[PDB]
C-alpha cells in the first residue's frame, strides 16, 4: 500500500485472476488424453503460470484494484519500500548496456576515421577490431568519465553549421 | 462537456501551431541579424541544431518507450 | 488524393482534357477565360491538409456527439 | 516571369546552358575564372523554372539560381 | 556572314501521319513555334509530340506549341544526328521572331560579343536580408 | 493507462514542437539550402537537385506539423 | 576463402549473425528463466 | 540447323571475390559509399540487369540463371510445406475426419507465452490452423501417409539443389549464347508441348493410376492404412478392375479407339461430388487428358528446323489492314530484343490467370473437403486476386520500362505501337470520360442510398424493395449455364458449377456450394469493380503512353523511367515519370482488389456459406448482402464493424496473433503516411540537425546520413501502405473465418 495499492500476495483479485487463467487452461486440458503430447504442454503451461504467480507474489509487487502488478518508478518510494528491482535496478542494468553499445560504436568509428578510406570498413566491418572493441569496452563508464575530464568526449566549434 | 472540451482543444491546437507558423514568418520577413547582434533571438538561431537535436531526442525517447510499452501490453 | 498524388500527373491529365475539349464538335464554341492547369504544389499541400483536417474534425465530431448523446 | 540570376562563383564550365531545356542561358566573356567565360540569363521570359540549370552547376552553393516569380503562359509551359 | 535568317512555309514537313499531340488554339490565337533544319539523308526521328517521323533530304519545317518542344527536337537532332537546326516564333498576325541561336553560335559556346544580362557581381551568400527589401512596391526577392 | 497516455501526449507535444521549431529555425537556411530566406516563407522546393528538396520550406514544415498536431489533440 | 570471410564481414551478414546471436541469447534466457517482470534475486 | 544449342564454355569464373565488393555490377556503385544513398542504390539497382550492361547476351544469361534461383527458392518453399505437413501436422488425423478436425501444419515453440497460438485444432493435436489448402491437395493426390510427404519433401530439396546447380552451370560453366534465346518458336513448341502438354499428361497419369482409386476408396469409406498403396495400384490390374471395371480391358480401348469404354473413370459429370464437395476426380482426369492432347497439338505449331510449321514474323507481318497502317510489322523484333516487352505481356496475362484461378476455384471447388473449409476458400480467393493485381501493375510498369529504354522509333514507323502513341490523347481522354462516368454512376448510387436512408426515404433507394437495378445479363448467363446440360452440352450430367442454379451440395452439415442470386447490390458492386479497374487502367496506361513525352515534358525519355520530377517549373512537375504512374496505380490496385475481396467475403458469408440442417439453411451473416450493401453505412456496419467482432476479441485465444497483426498492420499503414505526405527537404535538414549532434559527440559516421530519395520515399510509402492494408485485411479475414466459418 504505497498509493492506494495492495501487495499481490494480499489482494484477492490477483488470486481470482490466477484461478481464471488456470480455469481456462483446465477446461482446455479436459479434451485430451492425460499422457498425450498436447496435455504435457498444457500442464507445463500451468506450471509456468503458477510459478509466475508465485514469483510475482514473492517479490512484493503491488497490485491494484484490477489485480495486476504495478511498478513504482520513483526512487525514495522504491528504495524506502523495497521496490528498487521494479525500475531502479533495471534503469542502470539498461544504461550499462546502452552506454556500452554507444561506447563500442563510438570507438569503432574513431578507430576507423584515420585510415585510407573509412567507409569501406563501415559496410564491411573489421571483425578483429570490432571484437577487440567489444571485449575492451566492458569498463565504459570509467573510460567515459576519464574522456569527459579531458574534453576529448566533446568536439569544440570546429563543427559544421549554417548561418547563425 | 465533450463538445466544449474537444472544441477548445482543437482551437488551441490550431492556434498553437499558427503561433509557430508566424514565428517562422518572423525570421524570414522581419528578422535582422545586424539589429539583433547577440541577443536571445540570435543565440536561439546560434544553437538551433542543439534545440532541434534535443527535441528529436525527447520525441524519439518518448515514442520508443510509449509505443514499446503499449505493444508490450 | 491531394496528399499522395502530386501535381504533374494531373497537369498531364488536364492537357488531355484540354485536347478533348478543343477537338470535340460543338464544344469548340465554349471556351474558357482562364487556362485550366492543375493545382500548384503549395496549393496541393493546403487542399490536402484542409480536407484532412475537415474530415478529421467532422468524423470525430459526429462520433463524439453521437457516442455521448445516444446512450445519455 | 521567373528570376534567373547568376553569381561570380561561376567557373565557366557551361553546364547550365547544356542543361537548360529552354535556351534561357548563354555563355558570355568574363575574366573572373580560368575558363574566361561566365553564363548569362538574357531570355528569362522563356524560363519555366524547372531548375535543371542548378542541378548541373558544380559550384558549392550554386552559381545559377532560379527564383520562382510570376507565371505567364510561357512560364507555365503550356501548349494551350 | 551570318545575319538573322528568315523563313518561308514553302519548305516541306517531314513525313508524318499526324498525331493528337499537335497544335491547339494557342497556335491560332497566341503564338506557335516553327523549326527548320537541313537534313543530309532520309532518316527516322522521334517527334517530341509522340510518334516517329522521317525527315527528308534538304530543308524541313515543323511546327510546335512550346519552346521546350522545339529545343527538345534540336537537342535530339544535334546529338543523335549531328544536324544544325534553328527554330523561330510565329505570331498569328504573321510576325516572325528568330529565337534560337541569336548570334548564330549555339549558347554553350562563347561568341565574344553577346551581352551578360542578369549577372550579379557578388556571391550568392552576400545577398541582403528580406527585411532590407521589404515594401519595395511589389513582393521582391533579396537577389533583386 | 493515464501514465501511458500522458506520455503519449508528451510525445505529441514534443514532436509537434520539433516540427514547428525546426521549421522556424531552419526558415532562413540549412546545409541543404543556405538561402531559404531568399525564396520567402512559402515555396514548393528547390528542385530535384542536391538529392531532392521536397517540402523544404518553412510553410511545408508548418504543414507536416498540422498532422502531428491533429494527432496530439 | 579470404574473400568469403570478407563477405562474412559485410554489414547485412554481420547484422543477421549478430541479431541471431542476441536473439538466441535472450531466447535461451527466457527459456531457462521464465517471465522476468521484476529484478528478483 | 538454325535452331540449335549454342553456348559459351566458362564465361564467368566462380569466385567469392566479387562478393567482397558490393556494387561490382554498377559503374557508379563500384567506387564504394560516401553517402547512405549508395546502400539503397545497391539494393535497388541489383536486379536491373538492363542498366548494368548493354550486351543483350549477358542480360539474357543473368535473367536465365536468376530464374533458376527463383525456381530453387520455390522448390525450397514447396519442400518445406511438404515437410511441415509431414512432421508437424494433424494430416494423419485429418484424413479420418476431414469435417471436424482443423487442418494445422505450423506448431510454435512454447517460450514467451506464444504457445497459446497452438490451439485445439482437433485430432489430438495443437498448432496453428493453416488456410493455404495443402491438406486438400494431399487428399486429392492420394497421399494418405506422412511418409509420402516426407519423401516428396526430400525430393523437393533434391530438386532445389538441382535448380541452384542449374543456375550455377548455365551462368558460370556453360552459359547460352544470345541467338539461343532468340529461338522463340522452339521455346513455344517445347513449352506448349513439354511443359504444359506433357505435364498435364503426366498429371493425367497420376490421376488415373493413383488419385482416382485412392480417393474412390476414401469416398466409399475406408481407413487410410487399409487402402492399398499406389504402387500396389500400378502393379495389380485386378484392384483397378475392382475399382473401375474397364481396367480389365487394358490399354486396348485406347488403341482401338473404343474410348467410350473408358467412361468408368474419364467422365463428364460436372457439378460436385456429394460425398466430399469437390470436383469429381474422373472429371478432372478427363480434363487433364484433353488439356494434354490439346497442348501437345498446340506445341507442334511453330517452325524450328524442318520446313513444316509457322514462323511468327510471317504471322505478324501478314495480319495488317487498312485502318492500322503497317500492322504488326516490327513486333517480332521488339519481342525478341527486349525482355521488358516480354515481361509486360507475361505479367499481364499471368496476373489475369491468377484472378481467373481465384474465380474458378470457389465456384468449381477442385479439391475434396475444400469448399466446406470456408477459411481456405476465402484465403485462396484473396491470395490469388492479390497476386494477380500485383502482376497486372507490374505489366503496366514493365511496358513503360520498354517505352523508356528499349523503344526505338526507327524500328517502329506507322505500325500499331506508333499509331497508339499518336492518339494517346484520344485514348486517355476517352478513358478519363469513362472513368468519371463510372465513378458518378457507381459511387453516386451508394451516396444516393446513404442519403435516402438517412433522410428517412427508404423507398427512394436503389435496392430490391425499391428502385431496382437488376443484372439482367448475368442472370441470363446463369440461366443458360444452368440449362446447358439440356441441349447445349448434352453429355453433362450436371452443370459445370452450382453457382448457375439448382440445389446445394452439403458436406458435413456445411454448405459446399449453393446457387448465387444476383440482385441490385450485386449490380452496384460489379459497377464499382468496373469503375476501379478502368481507373487503374487509366493510370497505368497513361504512364505507358506518356512514358517518353507529353505536352508537359517533351523529353521525358531522356530523364529515364524512374526519375522524381522535372523541378517546380512549368507549374510543378511532381510525379511525372512512368514510375510515379505505377506508384499511383498500386494504390488503385489496392483500392480495387480490396473491394473485390470484400464483395467476395460478404457475398459468400451472406448467400453461400453457413451450416445446413435441411430445414431452411441459415447462412453465416444471415443473408444481408442484397438487403444491406446498398449503402456505405451498410458496408461499414454489417461488414467492417460486424465482422471485425472476432479479430478484436481474439485475445486469450489461438487467434490472438491475428489480433496483434490487425493492430500492427494498422500501424504500418499509417506509418506509410509519414512517407507519402512528407518530403525529402524536411528530413534532410532534420538529419543535418542530428548530424550536428553526432559531430559534437565525435560519432558522425563516415558514410554520410542522407534522407531517402524522392522516388525512394514514394516507394517506401507505397510498400508500407500496401503491407499495412493487405495484412490488416489478412488478419481480419482469417480471424473472422477461422472462428465463425
Ligand atoms: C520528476 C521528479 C520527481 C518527483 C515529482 C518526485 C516526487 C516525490 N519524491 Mg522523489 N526523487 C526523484 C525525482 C522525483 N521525485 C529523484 C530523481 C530522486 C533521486 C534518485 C528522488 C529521491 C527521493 C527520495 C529519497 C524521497 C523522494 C520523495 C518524494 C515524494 C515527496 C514525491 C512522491 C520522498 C518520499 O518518500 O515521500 C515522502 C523521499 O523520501 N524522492
Ligand atoms: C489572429 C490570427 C491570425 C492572423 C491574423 C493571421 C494572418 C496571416 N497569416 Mg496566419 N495562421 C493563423 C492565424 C492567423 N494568421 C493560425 C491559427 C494558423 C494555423 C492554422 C496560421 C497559419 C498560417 C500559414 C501557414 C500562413 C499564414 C499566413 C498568413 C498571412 C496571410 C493570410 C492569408 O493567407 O489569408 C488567406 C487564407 C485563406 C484563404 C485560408 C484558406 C482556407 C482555410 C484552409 C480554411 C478552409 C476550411 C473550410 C472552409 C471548412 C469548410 C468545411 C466544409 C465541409 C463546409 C497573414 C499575415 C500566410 C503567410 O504569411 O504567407 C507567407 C501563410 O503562409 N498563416
Ligand atoms: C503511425 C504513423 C506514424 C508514426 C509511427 C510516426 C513516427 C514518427 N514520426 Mg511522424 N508523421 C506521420 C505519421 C507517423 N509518424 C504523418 C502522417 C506525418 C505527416 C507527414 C508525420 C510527420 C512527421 C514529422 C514531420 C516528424 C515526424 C517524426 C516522427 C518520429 C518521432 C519520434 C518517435 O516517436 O520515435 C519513435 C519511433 C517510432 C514510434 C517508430 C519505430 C517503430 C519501431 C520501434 C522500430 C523497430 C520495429 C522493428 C524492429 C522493425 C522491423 C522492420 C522489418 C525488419 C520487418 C517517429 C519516427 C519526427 C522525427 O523524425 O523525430 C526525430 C519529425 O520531425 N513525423
Ligand atoms: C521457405 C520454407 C520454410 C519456412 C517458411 C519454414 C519455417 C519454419 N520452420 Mg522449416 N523447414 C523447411 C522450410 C521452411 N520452414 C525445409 C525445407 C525443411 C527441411 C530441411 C525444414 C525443416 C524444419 C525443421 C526440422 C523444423 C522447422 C521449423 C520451422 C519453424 C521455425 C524455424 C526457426 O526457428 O528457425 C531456426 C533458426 C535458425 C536456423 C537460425 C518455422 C515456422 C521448426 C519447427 O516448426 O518447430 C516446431 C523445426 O523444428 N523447419
Ligand atoms: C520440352 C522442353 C522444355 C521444358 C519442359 C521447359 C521448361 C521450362 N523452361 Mg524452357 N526452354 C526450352 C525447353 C523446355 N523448357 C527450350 C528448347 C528453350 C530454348 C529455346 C528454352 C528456353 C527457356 C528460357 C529462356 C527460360 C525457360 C524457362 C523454363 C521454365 C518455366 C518456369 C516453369 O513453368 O517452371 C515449371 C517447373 C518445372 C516443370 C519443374 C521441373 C523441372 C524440369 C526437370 C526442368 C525443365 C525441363 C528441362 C528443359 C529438361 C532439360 C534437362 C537438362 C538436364 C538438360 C520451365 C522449367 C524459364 C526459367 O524459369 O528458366 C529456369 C526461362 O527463363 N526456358
Ligand atoms: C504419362 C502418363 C501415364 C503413364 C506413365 C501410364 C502408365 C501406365 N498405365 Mg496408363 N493411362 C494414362 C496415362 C499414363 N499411364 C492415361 C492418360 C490413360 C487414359 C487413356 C491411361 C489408361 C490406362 C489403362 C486403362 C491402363 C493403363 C495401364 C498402365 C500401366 C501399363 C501400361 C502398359 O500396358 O503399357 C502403366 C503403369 C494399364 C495397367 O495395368 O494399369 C494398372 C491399364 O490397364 N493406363
Ligand atoms: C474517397 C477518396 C477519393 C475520392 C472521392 C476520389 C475521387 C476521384 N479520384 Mg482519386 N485518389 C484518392 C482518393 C479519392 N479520389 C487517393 C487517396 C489517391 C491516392 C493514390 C487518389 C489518386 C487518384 C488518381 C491517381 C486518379 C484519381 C481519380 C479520381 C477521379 C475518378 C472518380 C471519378 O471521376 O468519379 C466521379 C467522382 C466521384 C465518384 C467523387 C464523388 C462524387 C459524388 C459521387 C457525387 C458528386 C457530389 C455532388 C454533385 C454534390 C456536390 C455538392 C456541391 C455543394 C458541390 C475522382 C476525381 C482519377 C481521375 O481523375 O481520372 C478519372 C485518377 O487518374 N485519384
Ligand atoms: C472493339 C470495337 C473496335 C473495332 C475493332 O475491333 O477494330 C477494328 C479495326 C481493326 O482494323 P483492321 O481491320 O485494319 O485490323 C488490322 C489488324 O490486324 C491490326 O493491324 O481497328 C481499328 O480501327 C482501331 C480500333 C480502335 C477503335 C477505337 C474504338 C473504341
Ligand atoms: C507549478 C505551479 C505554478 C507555476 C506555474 C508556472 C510557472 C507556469 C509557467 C508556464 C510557462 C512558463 C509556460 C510557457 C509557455 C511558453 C510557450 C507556449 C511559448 C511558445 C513560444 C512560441 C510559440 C514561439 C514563437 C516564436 C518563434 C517560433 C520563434 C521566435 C518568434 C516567436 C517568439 C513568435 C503555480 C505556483 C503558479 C501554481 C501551482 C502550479
Ligand atoms: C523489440 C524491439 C523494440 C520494439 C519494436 C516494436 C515497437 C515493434 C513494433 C512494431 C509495430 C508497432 C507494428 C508492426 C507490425 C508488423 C507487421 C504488420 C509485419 C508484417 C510482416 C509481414 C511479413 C506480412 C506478411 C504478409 C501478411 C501476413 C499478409 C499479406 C501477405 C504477406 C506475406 C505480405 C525496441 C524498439 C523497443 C527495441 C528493439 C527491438
Ligand atoms: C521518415 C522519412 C525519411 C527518413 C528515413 C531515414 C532516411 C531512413 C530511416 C532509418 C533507416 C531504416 C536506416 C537505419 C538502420 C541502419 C541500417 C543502421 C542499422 C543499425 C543496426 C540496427 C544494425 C525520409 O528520408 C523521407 C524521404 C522522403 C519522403 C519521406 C521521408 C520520411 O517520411
Ligand atoms: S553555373 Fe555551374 S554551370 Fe552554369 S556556368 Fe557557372 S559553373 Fe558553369
Ligand atoms: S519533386 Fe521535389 S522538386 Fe520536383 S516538384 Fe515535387 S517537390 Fe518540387
Amino acid at each position: 500500500d504505497i498509493a492506494g495499492l495492495t501487495p499481490c500476495s494480499e489482494s484477492k483479485a490477483y488470486a481470482k485472476l490466477e484461478k481464471k487463467e488456470l480455469k481456462t487452461l483446465e477446461k482446455r486440458l479436459k479434451q485430451y488424453e492425460a499422457d498425450s503430447a498436447p496435455a504435457v504442454a498444457l500442464k507445463a503451461t500451468m506450471e509456468r503460470t503458477k510459478a509466475r504467480f508465485a514469483n510475482y507474489a514473492k517479490a512484493g509487487l503491488l497490485c491494484g484494484n484490477d489485480g495486476l502488478p504495478h511498478l513504482i518508478a520513483d526512487p525514495g518510494l522504491a528504495l524506502k519500500y523495497g521496490h528498487a528491482g521494479e525500475v531502479f535496478i533495471p534503469t542502470f542494468g539498461f544504461l550499462y548496456v546502452a552506454g556500452y553499445i554507444g561506447y563500442v560504436g563510438r570507438q569503432y568509428l574513431i578507430a576507423v576515421k584515420g585510415e585510407a578510406k573509412p567507409t569501406d570498413k563501415e559496410i564491411i566491418i573489421d571483425v578483429p577490431l570490432a571484437t577487440k572493441l567489444a571485449w575492451q569496452g566492458a569498463g565504459w563508464p570509467l573510460a567515459a568519465v576519464q574522456e569527459l575530464q579531458r574534453g576529448t568526449l566533446l568536439e569544440k566549434e570546429e563543427n559544421i553549421t549554417v548561418s547563425p | 462537456q465533450a463538445a466544449l472540451y474537444t472544441h477548445h482543444q482543437y482551437i488551441a491546437g490550431f492556434i498553437m501551431c499558427g503561433a509557430f507558423a508566424h514565428g517562422a514568418i518572423f525570421f524570414i520577413r522581419d528578422y535582422d541579424p545586424e539589429q539583433n547582434k547577440g541577443n536571445v533571438l540570435a543565440r536561439m538561431l546560434d544553437h538551433k541544431e542543439a534545440l532541434i537535436s534535443h527535441l528529436s531526442w525527447v520525441s524519439l525517447f518518448l515514442g520508443f518507450h510509449t509505443l514499446g510499452l503499449y505493444v508490450h501490453n | 488524393m491531394f496528399l499522395i498524388s502530386w501535381r504533374g500527373y494531373w497537369q498531364e491529365l488536364i492537357e488531355t482534357l484540354v485536347w478533348a475539349h478543343e477537338k470535340t464538335p460543338l464544344a469548340n464554341l465554349v471556351y474558357w477565360k482562364d487556362k485550366p492547369v492543375a493545382l500548384s504544389i503549395v496549393q496541393a499541400r493546403l487542399v490536402g491538409l484542409a480536407h484532412f483536417s475537415v474530415g478529421y474534425i467532422f468524423t470525430y465530431a459526429a462520433f463524439l456527439i453521437a457516442s455521448t448523446s445516444g446512450r445519455f | 516571369a521567373h528570376i534567373v540570376k547568376i553569381y561570380d562563383t561561376c567557373i565557366g564550365c557551361t553546364q547550365c546552358v547544356r542543361a537548360c531545356p529552354l535556351d534561357v542561358l548563354e555563355m558570355v566573356p568574363w575574366d573572373g575564372c580560368k575558363a574566361s567565360q561566365m553564363a548569362s540569363a538574357p531570355r528569362t521570359e522563356d524560363c519555366v523554372g524547372c531548375k535543371r540549370c542548378e542541378t548541373a552547376c558544380p559550384t558549392d552553393f550554386l552559381s545559377v539560381r532560379v527564383y520562382l516569380g510570376s507565371e505567364s503562359t510561357r512560364s507555365m509551359g503550356l501548349s494551350y | 556572314a551570318w545575319t538573322v535568317p528568315t523563313l518561308n512555309p514553302d519548305t516541306p514537313s517531314p513525313i508524318f501521319g499526324g498525331s493528337t499531340g499537335g497544335l491547339l488554339r494557342k497556335a491560332q490565337t497566341e503564338e506557335f513555334y516553327v523549326i527548320t533544319w537541313e537534313a543530309k539523308k532520309e532518316q527516322i526521328f522521334e517527334m517530341p509530340t509522340g510518334g516517329a517521323a522521317i525527315m527528308r533530304q534538304g530543308p524541313n519545317l515543323l511546327k510546335f506549341g512550346k519552346k521546350e518542344q522545339c529545343l527538345a527536337l534540336t537537342t535530339q537532332l544535334r546529338n543523335k544526328f549531328k544536324l544544325t537546326p534553328c527554330f523561330y516564333r510565329v505570331f498569328p498576325d504573321g510576325k516572325v521572331q528568330y529565337l534560337h541561336p541569336a548570334d548564330g553560335v549555339y549558347p554553350e559556346k562563347v561568341n565574344a560579343g553577346r551581352v551578360g544580362a542578369n549577372q550579379n557581381m557578388r556571391r550568392i551568400g552576400q545577398n541582403v536580408n528580406p527585411i532590407k527589401v521589404k515594401f519595395s512596391g511589389r513582393m521582391m526577392s533579396p537577389a533583386e | 493507462g493515464d501514465f501511458l497516455v500522458h506520455h503519449a501526449i508528451a510525445l505529441g507535444l514534443h514532436t509537434t514542437t520539433l516540427i514547428l521549431v525546426k521549421g522556424a529555425l531552419d526558415a532562413r537556411g540549412s546545409k541543404l539550402m543556405p538561402d531559404k530566406k531568399d525564396f520567402g516563407y512559402s515555396f514548393p522546393c528547390d528542385g530535384p537537385g542536391r538529392g531532392g528538396t521536397c517540402d523544404i520550406s518553412a510553410y511545408d514544415a508548418f504543414y507536416l506539423a498540422v498532422f502531428w498536431m491533429l494527432n496530439t489533440i | 576463402m579470404k574473400d568469403f570471410t570478407t563477405y562474412l564481414s559485410t554489414a547485412p551478414v554481420i547484422a543477421t549473425i549478430w541479431f541471431t546471436f542476441t536473439a538466441g541469447l535472450l531466447i535461451e534466457i527466457n527459456r531457462y528463466f521464465p517471465d522476468p517482470l521484476v529484478f528478483s534475486f | 540447323k538454325k535452331v540449335k544449342i549454342a553456348v559459351d564454355r566458362n564465361p564467368v569464373e566462380t569466385s567469392f571475390e566479387k562478393w567482397a565488393k558490393p556494387g561490382h555490377f554498377s559503374r557508379t556503385l563500384s567506387k564504394g559509399p560516401n553517402t547512405t544513398t549508395w546502400i539503397w542504390n545497391l539494393h535497388a539497382d541489383a536486379h536491373d540487369f538492363d542498366s548494368h550492361t548493354s550486351d543483350l547476351e549477358e542480360i539474357s544469361r543473368k535473367v536465365f540463371s536468376a530464374h533458376f534461383g527463383q525456381l530453387g527458392i520455390i522448390f525450397i518453399w514447396l519442400s518445406g510445406m511438404y515437410f511441415h505437413g509431414a512432421r508437424f501436422s494433424n494430416y494423419e488425423a485429418w484424413l479420418s475426419d476431414p469435417t471436424h478436425i482443423k487442418p494445422s501444419a505450423q506448431v510454435v515453440w512454447p517460450i514467451v507465452g506464444q504457445e497459446i497460438l497452438n490451439g485445439d485444432v482437433g485430432g489430438g493435436f495443437q498448432g496453428i490452423q493453416i488456410t493455404s489448402g495443402f491438406f486438400q491437395l494431399w487428399r486429392a493426390s492420394g497421399i494418405t501417409s506422412e511418409l509420402q510427404l516426407y519423401t516428396t519433401a526430400i525430393g523437393g530439396l533434391v530438386m532445389a539443389a538441382a535448380m541452384f546447380f542449374a543456375g550455377w552451370f548455365h551462368y558460370h560453366k556453360a552459359a547460352p549464347k544470345l541467338e539461343w534465346f532468340q529461338n522463340v518458336e522452339s521455346m513455344l513448341n517445347h513449352h506448349l508441348g513439354g511443359l504444359l502438354g506433357l505435364g498435364s499428361l503426366a498429371w493425367a497419369g497420376h490421376q488415373i493410376h493413383v488419385s482416382l482409386p485412392v480417393n474412390k476408396l476414401l469416398d466409399a469409406g475406408v481407413d487410410p492404412k487399409e487402402i492399398p498403396l499406389p504402387h500396389d495400384l500400378l502393379l495389380n490390374r485386378a484392384i483397378m478392375a475392382d475399382l473401375y471395371p474397364s481396367f480389365a480391358k487394358g490399354i486396348a480401348p485406347f488403341f482401338t479407339l473404343n474410348w467410350s469404354e473408358y467412361s468408368d473413370f474419364l467422365t463428364f459429370k460436372g457439378g460436385l461430388n456429394p460425398v466430399t464437395g469437390g470436383l469429381w476426380l474422373s472429371d478432372t482426369a478427363h480434363h487433364h487428358v484433353a488439356i494434354a492432347v490439346l497442348f501437345l497439338v498446340a506445341g507442334h505449331m511453330y517452325r524450328t528446323n524442318w520446313g513444316i510449321g509457322h514462323s511468327m514474323k510471317e504471322i505478324l507481318e501478314a495480319h495488317r489492314g487498312p485502318f492500322t497502317g503497317e500492322g504488326h510489322v516490327g513486333l517480332y523484333e521488339i519481342l525478341t530484343t527486349s525482355w521488358h516487352a516480354q515481361l509486360a505481356i507475361n505479367l499481364a496475362l499471368f496476373g489475369s490467370l491468377s484472378i481467373i484461378v481465384a474465380h474458378h476455384m470457389y465456384a468449381m471447388p477442385p479439391y475434396p473437403y475444400l469448399a466446406t473449409d470456408y477459411g481456405t476458400q476465402l484465403s485462396l480467393f484473396t491470395h490469388h486476386t492479390w497476386i494477380g493485381g500485383f502482376c497486372i501493375v507490374g505489366a503496366g510498369a514493365h511496358a513503360a520500362i520498354f517505352m523508356v529504354r528499349d523503344y526505338d522509333p526507327t524500328n517502329n514507323y506507322n505500325n500499331l505501337l506508333d499509331r497508339v502513341i499518336r492518339h494517346r490523347d484520344a485514348i486517355i481522354s476517352h478513358l478519363n470520360w469513362v472513368c468519371i462516368f463510372l465513378g458518378f454512376h457507381s459511387f453516386g448510387l451508394y451516396i444516393h442510398n446513404d442519403t435516402m436512408s438517412a433522410l428517412g426515404r427508404p423507398q427512394d433507394m436503389f435496392s430490391d424493395t425499391a428502385i431496382q437495378l437488376q443484372p439482367v445479363f448475368a442472370q441470363w448467363i446463369q440461366n443458360t449455364h444452368f440449362l446447358a446440360p439440356q441441349l447445349t452440352a448434352p453429355n453433362a450430367l450436371a452443370a459445370t458449377s452450382l453457382t448457375w442454379g439448382g440445389d446445394l451440395v452439403a458436406v458435413g452439415g456445411k454448405v459446399a456450394m449453393m446457387p448465387i442470386s444476383l440482385g441490385t447490390s450485386d449490380f452496384m458492386v460489379h459497377h464499382i469493380h468496373a469503375f476501379t479497374i478502368h481507373v487503374t487502367v487509366l493510370i497505368l496506361l497513361k504512364g505507358v503512353l506518356f512514358a517518353r513525352s507529353s505536352r508537359l515534358i517533351p523529353d521525358k525519355a531522356n530523364l529515364g523511367f524512374r526519375f522524381p520530377c522535372d523541378g517546380p517549373g512549368r507549374g510543378g512537375t511532381c510525379q511525372v515519370s512512368a514510375w510515379d504512374h505505377v506508384f499511383l496505380g498500386l494504390f488503385w490496385m489496392y483500392n480495387s482488389l480490396s473491394i473485390v475481396i470484400f464483395h467476395f467475403s460478404w457475398k459468400m458469408q451472406s448467400d453461400v456459406w453457413g451450416t445446413v440442417t435441411a430445414s431452411g439453411v441459415s447462412h453465416i451473416t444471415g443473408g444481408n448482402f442484397a438487403q444491406s450493401a446498398n449503402t456505405i453505412n451498410g458496408w461499414l456496419r454489417d461488414f467492417l464493424w460486424a465482422q471485425s467482432s472476432q479479430v478484436i476479441q481474439s485475445y486469450g485465444s489461438a487467434l490472438s496473433a491475428y489480433g496483434l497483426i490487425f493492430l500492427g498492420a494498422h500501424f504500418v499503414w499509417a506509418f506509410s503516411l509519414m512517407f507519402l505526405f512528407s518530403g525529402r527537404g524536411y528530413w534532410q535538414e532534420l538529419i543535418e540537425s542530428i548530424v550536428w549532434a553526432h559531430n559534437k559527440l565525435k560519432v558522425a559516421p563516415a558514410i554520410q546520413p542522407r534522407a531517402l530519395s524522392i522516388t525512394q520515399g514514394r516507394a517506401v510509402g507505397v510498400a508500407h501502405y500496401l503491407l499495412g492494408g493487405i495484412a490488416t485485411t489478412w488478419s481480419f479475414f482469417l480471424a473472422r473465418i477461422i472462428s465463425v466459418g
